[PDB]
């Protein structure tokens, strides 16, 4: 009684632990794959988005090579930001740098 | 590579037609006279219907000790013991399977009473919880 | 597929479905409401006439008049089978900001800068109720009942007002500031929110406390009325943010999906009301329609 | 019927020993050969193989006109003997390591069927898989539900007095 | 305790592999060669007087899994090291990840003593791997001319 | 492959089971923890009025007092059968009031059956025998030999067969003698089903023991009575058995092999009759009952001093009989 | 193959009874919601006499 | 063993049932795809027509060996049938001496 039951509960359970795992994984991949490379056309969930590297990371890379640079000096990339924000934004920064020229906080704004 | 009746590996191997399955000649010609019929698929078959098929031979290697003496006392003695005393304990396992069948039938509509029984037993007390609310 | 269909001169806003789900509606900075179909995913109508910037479209429940709310104080009225003009419900003195309506497409409710909501018939032309707060109000949502109505304002207080009794018969807590968007379910049993805080919270309609406090999804200068929405389940809740980025939740406390695509800040996430589909707008002049398999 | 095995995570041996002591209380409650197949049912039973002709082997020098024709057997036989041996030594190694080679031919084709089998055994409970996580999570959505009326409904009684 | 042979379009390469001490490393590793996973697989790492690392089914470089499901543990030995020219050993993302990517060192590296399993050494074919370690690459250490395995033999 | 689907279809079905029997479970502490927070037959309106209408004491020896058994005569309830203390088998006429015979032939007679066709009459007895007698020659035909005490006899539904239990530990068919070498030990009374394919006995360690009569074997035991099993009853229903022992009865239904009702009598109180008539079901030791099988009392008779050792029903229960250590034997 | 022609069986017993376990569950669902959806109504009537 | 049409090991042998021959997989299969022909008897056939090799059932066998029954009783044939040949031998040239 006992040693039927205990070979159709390990058949049942253990069964889906190894294929089914590395067959889901394949089709995880490849409709990522099918998506390409720059360009989440598969819609995945947030964990399994990620996907990190795997390797040794090269030793060697300085500074200089270790950024993602869509143009030399840094990565560019378009931006829609209502102007009146970036107008707004870029006033009060500049007070700043004149404040640090000038040594003067010149207190906070007010009504 | 094999018969597909009694576990041979066939001198000359003749398939059916109308279900692909390697027969030896003798053994799928007897079966035809028996009942005209493909012994798996159950269709109907004709011993014109076979068709015979090649292929490279197979050798045995007669054993180093091998004579007319041997062959007729030891070797010949010992494929009548195999056969007897395989088909005796084949028979004491189709007994088994039949009485360890009925243990499955009853234990299963054993299984089947019980649920049938905790069906009326469960919705009925959650259903209790329902009412008492009220 | 997703689909990204371009179309729009300007920021856009409010993109939605019809209740059956066979269409878009799409409008925001242009002053010009743009039909689509689902299924060949093609333009129709070009609804013209709004004399400012539109901030809500809802369809009538019977999937014909389409609902405007310019910034003009104008709610204008469409008949989306031909495309004409109905009404210019006049009244307000100020910008709108959120529509609603009911089961009955009859009743409608806005909200404006002047700090008045206002209950409006689709037979008069005028006002049937005033109520006048203090300061200029955001958001609103009707339930399905057609008995109460969820105001939003600056304070970070949800307002909650029945159409008999009229008076301030709770106040939902805990929202520190700005609501850009209320959401009553498809039960009538729970809100969504989104605060300037970035707290996307879940509310309850009847007790009256909290249920999920969602965060990761954040506004900042821009100054967007951003949107969220419930699945037609009511298992998934679809908000948007000015990270580009859609952020859909589990509704148990999880994200799932969080998809970009957009190259500017989101607005007003939607979902179809059968099969799995995003409706999600951006300034940008974009829009996707994100699916799962 | 329904039992999720994948899901069920929280299922014990002494759940199987309560549950066996239940179904046993449940079964408490219920309670074409001829001749040949003769002797050769006969052999296995009573565990007795047919003796066979022990004579050849071991006979007798001077016996009679009997151990004439024993010794006159046994001539003939190793004769043939002799020539049996000669024509497996021609060949010798060649005709055994030939048949050696179709034995590896034929092993190779058992474990190719082991293999698609083994996949299409572990393909079938892939399916099962899904579907187990599927219901399991509508199973916990229901339940989450009947919780919530449980103390909905006694939440509102109390609150009526 | 036995052997792989691989088969590149520069040249064939012999490696033991020390199954006494890392059982399921040379378990995960034997059973894809044999089944014939590692076929048509491209080395996409390369760097000269490093590493050249393999065993991406997918051709990306976030690809590969184990014979056991999907990732396994690490078994790390203090008798096994990177103290050699032509070491193999097994990549991967952190403490307990093990895809079915591989290495072989070009130089000595003890500072990936501890994290990656080691299984195995090549025997033959140490100079194919000196002249596969010296590829023109892109800036993305990629080889300009894909260098595939041919086959997989499980000696 | 059926043996191989079977037996895993099985443990899957077990594991309904376990989830089952947790849910139900818990349903009952939260609901308790909550909580706490045939147009001749007499009817039971007639039945009701029942009286003692005759109590005759002649039947057996007044030197050696009292009746032991009782059985009606199924094709006429006016021919009754007795056993008595005094070792004699007496068949009287209800009608006429006569003893129509006296059957002798070595200790007390505890068991009588009365045959359909009126001439046969059946006796048992601790002096181990089972006794075969014709009414019309009031001779003993045969003399069928337990080794101890008869405790039980029942007639087969052919009317060709008796069944027997004893003190033996053996049940008998009069053809076949079984016992159980598990159980062991003494069977008190044994009674077929109607359809005479399943028969009951009864033992001194409180099981009622169910038997196939063609496999001779025992497929179901029912417990939950403490002490000896004193008197089991097979309902014409076909699906209800009432059993007593040592001072409940309880009624099982052989459907579901379950106990669906118990009447618990005082522990003092004795049962040593069960009979059904399907409306009705009488007991008789301490006293006799009546009770509807339908809701579960509707007569009460204490007429008898001292032990009550037989009840029995006329044809559509138009009168109850039974019969006492007192000598009587009494009509209702 | 045993195993092959179980987990065949298997697969073909069970997802019938997952439909069966739901559409027990969904309707025992469906009665819950009613309970609640009234006893709102007596704590709503209570405004009413106020 | 081999395949007729190439003379390789084939990978994947598959026997036709019109020319009973066992033929590669993928070798007869273009042959089909050429002509829907049998190429040693050039007979009609398809590629559902042609049908892998099988363990046979249910039946276990063993591989072909001196033991074996039949295999033993074809031998016994080679005895006699070879050993009356040798009694021609001396029946024919008993008859040139007699």
């Amino acid at each position: 009684e006992n040693s039927q039951s205990p070979n159709i509960q390990p058949l049942l359970h253990t069964e889906n632990l190894a294929p089914a795992v590395v067959d889901n994984v394949k089709d995880d991949l490849i409709v990522s794959k099918g998506g390409n490379s720059r360009e989440l056309a598969r819609n995945v969930p947030v964990n399994e988005m990620v996907q990190p590297a795997l390797g040794p990371a090269n030793p060697f890379v300085t500074k200089e090579q270790d950024s993602i640079k869509n143009s030399i000096t840094g990565y560019a990339e378009r931006e829609y930001v209502p102007n009146f924000v970036f107008n707004q934004e870029y006033y009060a920064n500049t007070h700043a740098i004149y404040g640090k020229r000038n040594f003067d906080d010149n207190e906070a704004t007010t009504s | 590579m094999f018969c597909s009746i009694s576990g041979e590996t066939p001198k000359e191997p003749v398939i059916s037609r109308v279900s692909g399955n390697v027969y030896e000649k003798r053994l799928i010609e007897q079966v035809i006279r028996e009942t005209s019929k493909d012994p798996v698929t159950q269709q109907e078959c004709t011993l014109e219907d076979l068709v015979p098929v090649k292929v490279p031979d197979f050798v045995r290697p007669r054993p180093p000790s091998a004579t007319s003496l041997p062959a007729l006392l030891s070797l010949f003695q010992e494929e009548w013991d195999s056969v007897a005393l395989e088909q005796f304990e084949l028979r004491r396992n189709l007994t088994e399977t039949k009485q360890e069948l009925s243990t499955a039938l009853y234990s299963l509509d054993a299984a089947l009473r019980v649920i049938s029984r905790l069906t009326k037993e469960r919705d009925e007390a959650r259903e209790a919880l329902a009412k008492f609310s009220d | 597929p997703n689909l990204q269909m371009f179309g729009h001169t300007a920021e856009v806003l409010v993109a939605r479905f019809d209740p059956s789900g066979s269409y878009f509606a799409s409008g925001g900075m242009d002053r010009q409401i743009l039909l689509w179909n689902v299924f060949d995913v093609k333009n129709y109508g070009v609804l013209n006439g709004c004399k400012g910037a539109i901030t809500d479209l809802q369809w009538s429940r019977d999937s014909r008049v389409v609902y405007c709310s310019s910034s003009d104080t104008h709610l204008m009225s469409w008949d989306a089978v031909s495309g004409q003009k109905i009404r210019k419900h006049k009244g307000h003195a100020g910008v709108v900001n959120a529509l609603d309506v009911l089961k009955v497409s009859e009743l409608l409710t806005s909200v404006s800068d002047d700090c008045t909501m206002k209950v409006w018939d689709s037979r008069s032309k005028d006002c049937i109720k005033t109520i006048e707060e203090k300061y200029p109000l955001t958001a609103v949502a009707i339930a399905q009942q057609g008995t109460q109505v969820f105001i939003g304002g600056i304070d970070g207080a949800i307002k909650i007002w029945d159409l008999r009794n009229n008076h301030c018969s709770h106040v939902l807590k805990g929202h520190k500031d700005i609501i850009t968007s209320l959401a009553i379910s498809k039960d009538g049993s729970s809100l969504l929110s989104n605060s300037m805080d970035n707290t996307v919270r879940i509310f309850d309609v009847k007790a009256q406390r909290q249920l999920q406090i969602f965060e990761g999804a954040i506004h900042g200068q821009e100054h967007n009325l951003l949107g969220v929405a419930w699945s037609r389940n009511s298992r998934f809740v679809g908000a948007g943010s000015s990270d580009k980025n859609v952020y859909v939740w589990s509704a148990t406390g999880d994200l799932r999906y969080v998809l970009p695509g957009h190259e500017g800040s989101v607005n007003h996430v939607d979902f179809h009301p059968h099969q799995d589909i995003i409706l999600s707008c951006s300034s940008d002049r974009t829009i996707f329609l994100g699916e799962l398999n | 019927l329904d039992s999720l095995p994948y899901f069920e995570s929280t299922y014990n041996e002494e759940d199987r020993s309560a549950a066996a002591q239940i179904v046993e209380e449940e079964l408490k409650r219920s309670g074409s050969d001829r001749l040949e197949n003769a002797i050769v049912a006969a052999g296995k039973g009573e565990k007795l193989a047919a003796i066979d002709v022990q004579r050849y082997i071991q006979l007798k020098p001077p016996g009679t006109r009997e151990s004439l024709l024993q010794s006159a057997v046994v001539w003939e036989y190793q004769k043939s003997r002799n020539d049996n041996l000669y024509l497996l030594e021609k060949h010798g190694e060649k005709a055994f390591d030939s048949s050696l080679e179709a034995l590896e031919v034929q092993l190779e084709l058992l474990e190719k069927e082991l293999v698609n089998t083994k996949k299409l055994s572990q393909g079938c409970n892939r399916k099962r898989k899904h579907y187990q996580m599927e219901v399991g999570a509508r199973l916990a959505e229901a339940e989450v539900k009947f919780g919530q009326l449980l103390q909905s409904s006694i939440q509102c009684r109390v609150a009526t007095l | 305790m036995a052997n792989v042979e691989l088969q590149t379009s520069l040249g064939k390469i012999l490696i033991e592999l020390y199954t006494e001490h890392a059982p399921k490393t040379c378990q995960n590793f034997y059973t894809l060669a044999k089944e014939g996973y590692y076929d048509g697989v491209i080395f996409h790492r390369v760097i000269p007087d490093f590493v050249i690392q393999g065993g991406d089914p997918t051709g990306t470089g976030r690809g590969g899994t184990s014979i056991y499901g999907d990732k396994f543990d690490d078994e790390i030995h203090s008798d096994l090291h990177h103290t050699g020219a032509g070491i193999l050993s097994m990549a991967n993302a952190g403490p307990n990840t093990n895809s079915s990517q591989f290495f072989i060192t070009l130089a000595p590296t003890p500072w990936l003593d501890g994290k990656h399993t080691i299984f195995g050494r090549v025997v033959s074919g140490l100079s194919v791997c000196k002249r596969m370690g010296l590829i023109r690459t892109d800036s993305s250490d990629r080889p300009i001319e894909p260098l595939k395995i041919i086959k997989a033999v499980a000696l | 492959q059926e043996l191989s689907t079977a037996l895993y279809s099985l443990d899957a079905a077990l594991r309904v089971i376990s989830r089952l029997t947790k849910e139900r479970d818990e349903a009952r502490e939260a609901l308790a923890k909550f909580s706490d927070n045939l147009s001749s037959k007499r009817k039971r309106t007639k039945l009701q009025p029942k009286w003692a209408t005759d109590d005759a004491v002649s039947q057996l020896l007044q030197a050696t007092p009292s009746t032991i058994l009782e059985n009606l005569e199924t094709e006429s309830t006016t021919s009754f059968f007795p056993s008595p203390e005094n070792s004699s088998f007496v068949l009287c006429l209800h009608k006429d009031e006569l003893l129509c015979l006296d059957i002798q032939s070595e200790g007390s007679a505890l068991a009588c059956c009365w045959l359909t066709s009126s001439k046969i009459a059946v006796a048992t007895a601790d002096a181990i025998s089972i006794f075969e007698f014709p009414v019309s020659s009031s001779g003993l035909q045969s003399v069928g030999e337990i080794d101890e005490k008869v405790n039980f006899l029942q007639a087969h539904p052919s009317g060709e067969y008796l069944l027997a239990a004893s003190n033996e530990k053996c049940y008998i068919f009069s053809k076949s003698q079984v016992y159980n070498i598990t159980v062991a030990q003494h069977i008190t009374s044994l009674a077929v089903h109607p359809d005479g394919n399943l028969f009951v006995a009864g033992l001194e360690n409180g099981e009622l023991r169910f038997f196939e009569t063609s496999s001779g074997n025992e497929l179901t035991k029912f417990g939950p009575h403490s002490s000896p099993v004193k008197t089991l009853q097979f309902g014409e229903n076909g699906y209800w058995l009432v059993v007593t022992t040592n001072s409940d009865i309880f009624i099982w239904d052989l459907r579901k092999s379950e106990l669906v009702q118990k009447i618990p009598l005082q522990t003092k109180v004795a049962a040593v009759s069960l009979d059904i008539t399907q409306l009705l079901v009488s007991s008789d030791g301490e006293t006799l009952y009546v009770h509807i099988y339908v809701k579960s009392r509707c007569m009460s008779q204490t007429h008898v001093s001292s032990i009550s050792n037989l009840v029995w029903l006329n044809e559509l229960h138009q009168l109850l009989f039974s019969t006492s250590n007192g000598a009587i034997l009494r009509l209702g | 193959r045993k195993n092959l022609t179980c987990y065949e069986f298997l697969y073909n017993q069970e997802r019938l009874a997952l439909p069966n376990r739901l559409e027990a569950a969904e309707i025992e669902l469906s009665k819950m919601q009613q309970i609640e959806a009234y006893a709102q109504q007596d704590y709503a009537r209570v405004t009413g006499q106020n």
